[PDB]
């Protein structure tokens, strides 16, 4: 019965792959020599004059079973197509996560298995990484007693940094004045593994993190009592292990959930989830709306499937083989995905990452959204 | 709390 399944997931891939032609518009697929955890395009792209593609960058990590990690950027040409890893830098453990600084994009935090946040400025490390192995970071992050995944930089307060950890916290510093940085504050609110953490896009004193003990928090930097968020929501009936907040519509947020939905929520409101996303048939690791497109989202897990969601189509009468607001499926990965990005760039580009070494850059057809 | 799988190279 274990390896039956193997035979069910070859059998969907020679079918997806079939299907190509009429469900995307671009895929390209390539072989990672050690598994991505995380994945985040870099802000530029370069056009040059007279070539007929366009030059991207993204941050990706290795997990390695027992051999030296790398934090990556790699760069991938894009078609109006190769993939190439353009600088390794030596890691200590697995990159959990990598996220770039959005005021200075040279300068990457990224979450490791012992409990130090390390930050990196990618300029200031050599085109080789060196044999020994050595890490030599830029700042080590203290305040943690655990690893964690959760990670977030303030897009409107440059070098205020948040993670969240499994030691039940969250950990807020300041970077700005290979040294040792203590939190500025530590807030102690969840009762379980904080799993996910992300400044609000426009408020700089305001927070969301989502844990295991099944909650939802929005916190607030001005207050004085860092043991209980200003807002605290029973948000899901598992472990919640995503948060994204909606870029273009303030007061809206979605959360992804062992319980195999994703749930939007409304700031002002949040006794009353506005609608539950469900399809996913496991655990959702990733949530992340549209740069694009405000009625947009996409989720992934440990289904294999990269979901994408419209929420427009909420409530249209149908005649199902889904629900209306199920604008698409992905289903090229053959394992886990840990974590996908929309390309700021080029609408409709995502890049994902699964456990078996595979990334991903795919659109789906222009007529499926249009 | 997730469980990572153990990495295979390629």
């Amino acid at each position: 019965d274990d390896a039956v399944e193997e035979r069910v997931i070859n059998e969907e891939y020679k079918i997806w792959k079939k299907n190509t032609p009429f469900l995307y518009d671009l895929v390209m697929t390539h072989a990672l020599e050690w598994p991505s955890l995380t994945a985040q395009w870099l802000p530029d792209v370069t056009r040059p004059e007279g070539k007929d593609f366009s030059i991207h960058r993204l941050v990706l990590g290795t997990h390695t079973s027992d051999e030296q990690n790398h934090l990556v950027i790699a760069s991938v040409q894009l078609p109006n197509g190769k993939i190439e890893i353009e600088i390794k830098i030596n890691h200590e453990g697995e990159v959990n996560r990598a996220r770039y600084m959005p005021q200075n994009p040279c300068i990457i935090a990224t979450k490791t298995p012992s409990s130090d946040v390390l930050v990196f400025d990618y300029t200031k490390h050599p085109s080789k990484p060196d044999p020994s192995g050595e890490c030599n970071p830029d700042l080590r992050l203290r305040g943690h007693q655990k690893e964690g995944y959760g990670l977030s930089w303030n897009p409107n307060l440059s070098g205020h940094l948040l993670s969240a950890s499994d030691d039940h916290t969250i950990c807020l510093w300041d970077i700005s004045a290979g040294k040792v940085v203590d939190a500025k504050t530590i807030f102690t609110g969840h009762t379980a593994v904080v799993e996910d953490v992300s400044w609000h896009l426009l408020h700089e004193s305001l927070f969301g993190s989502v844990a295991d003990d099944q909650k939802l928090m929005i916190w607030d930097t001005r207050s004085n009592n860092t043991s209980k968020p200003s807002h605290s929501v029973d948000a899901h009936t598992a472990e919640v292990n995503c948060l994204s907040f909606n870029p273009y519509s303030e007061f809206i947020l979605a959360t992804g959930s062992a319980d195999k939905t994703v749930a939007l929520w409304d700031l002002r409101n949040l006794k009353l989830k506005l609608h539950s996303f469900e399809s996913h048939k496991d655990e959702i690791f990733q949530v992340q709306w549209s740069p694009h497109n405000e009625t947009i989202l996409a989720s992934s897990g440990t289904d294999r499937r990269l979901n994408v969601w419209d929420l427009s189509k909420i409530g249209e009468e149908q005649s199902e083989d889904g629900p209306p607001e199920l604008l698409f499926i992905h289903g090229g990965h053959t394992a886990k995905i840990s974590d996908f990005s929309w390309n700021p760039n080029e609408p409709w580009v995502i890049c994902s990452v699964s456990e078996d070494n595979i990334m991903q850059v795919w659109q789906m057809a222009e007529n499926i959204y249009n | 709390m997730r469980s990572k799988a153990r990495a295979r190279k390629l």
